[PDB]
């Protein structure tokens, strides 16, 4: 009947209209902080805001993509680290050494769980990992032939990078 | 079918309180258009006018998980 | 090694330093003001597009400092809201909070580890959140283990071993 | 007070900022700026004096440049 059926869908309205106007506003108070570039206290002001359901939507746009942040940086940053390892000033070798086991560490995990899986962002990553992962192949080579020296970091780069030989 | 309008209804405002902003938008696009091919199939002017303001109801609804969705797609 | 040969040696060299210092202020001060404006991504691509060796390796010592730091107060703040979502009635969350978990685990949890290793006013800070994000991980580390018995919590208890 | 041993320190702190070690090259700069004024005021000869004085300007100049290079890196932070 009709009575119930309208009865039943404005029984909710109300509530409906007040949630969402609430988040939608604490959304646009975190999104304020981000368009500053300021990653620690948009963080941090989701959290003050004390509404899960705000972390919950923040969250899933990170969980969608961390991967590609993290594949993006890797493709200009290797080349780079590249430069760096070529360098004849030890220091610049150092640096270099350093950022790539850094990269390795936090990056590879993810690197390797993309090009193991079954739309256009799912394309977008497999793209960018399909050349990050050939930087990496690149470099490997140069690490292994400088870890004949003695040159222990270039021992321990190796062993990050075992999954590529 | 009124008992699929009260229940997508009840889908799409299920699926805007869990933060699920695509599905909730299928099913408000899809009460819309449901309750509007009803409205016009209800004789009763007087039952028109009431189911009208239900429609526009259900649309702010909608138009808020939009906004939301918006403000979303600026962390991008 | 007599006064003029010891002037003359050092003041041979002036000339350059102060061009390749201001260059290179200049340089890092182009790479500054973008990152001011908060584009992590464009002020990378700023570094790059200078196309100076000295610069790349200045900021990569930065981040090189600080990135361990940088992913160990990110864990400290978000660790307790995954912990929440874990433990939420709703579906969703838990899937949000294990997705979230599984991307710390991989990616910053090697992090964190290497800087229990290895004058400093900071080194009494470090230990002290390296020592809150272990108590927030144990604590997760049970709810995993208990609510692995599903399959996404049995992928983060391997991540979890250690 | 040995002059060779200001010129190596000079040297040493013009590579480490070459090199972005900058910490380290602060160290030497300092340490040349003292070691050359404390020389600075050894030297009786008029002339010799002024001449040293201003490359100790001219050290002090790097020195600057190296502060502000590092300013400008700790608003990274």
């Amino acid at each position: 009947v009709d009575e119930d059926a309208m009865s039943q869908i404005r029984k909710g309205h109300d509530t409906m209209f007040v949630v969402l106007t609430s988040r939608h506003k604490n959304l646009d108070t975190v999104r304020a902080v981000w368009t500053t570039g300021d990653i620690k206290t948009s963080v941090d002001s989701a959290v003050a805001i004390n509404d899960l359901s705000v972390v919950v939507d923040l969250l899933n746009i990170v969980n969608q993509k961390a991967s590609l942040w993290a594949l993006d940086l890797c493709t200009t940053v290797l080349p780079q680290i590249e430069k760096l390892l070529q360098s004849k000033y030890e220091s610049y070798v150092q640096t270099g050494c350093t950022s790539l086991k850094l990269i390795l560490q936090a990056f590879l995990p993810l690197i390797t769980d993309i090009l193991a899986a079954p739309d256009i962002s799912r394309e977008e990553r497999l793209h960018k990992c399909r050349l990050c992962f050939k930087q990496l192949k690149s470099i490997s080579g140069l690490v292994k032939s400088k870890s004949g020296l003695s040159g222990s970091a270039f021992r321990e780069l190796h062993l990050l990078m075992a999954s590529l030989d | 079918s009124l008992q699929m309008i009260v229940e997508n209804v009840k889908l799409a405002r299920e699926y805007a309180l869990l933060g699920n902003y695509d599905s909730a938008m299928v099913y408000y696009q899809g009460v819309l258009d449901q309750m509007n091919k009803y409205l016009y199939s209800v004789k009763d002017t007087h039952l028109r006018q009431k189911w009208q303001q239900v429609w526009q109801e259900i649309n702010v609804e909608a138009k808020q998980v939009k906004d939301i969705m918006k403000t979303l797609e600026s962390f991008k």
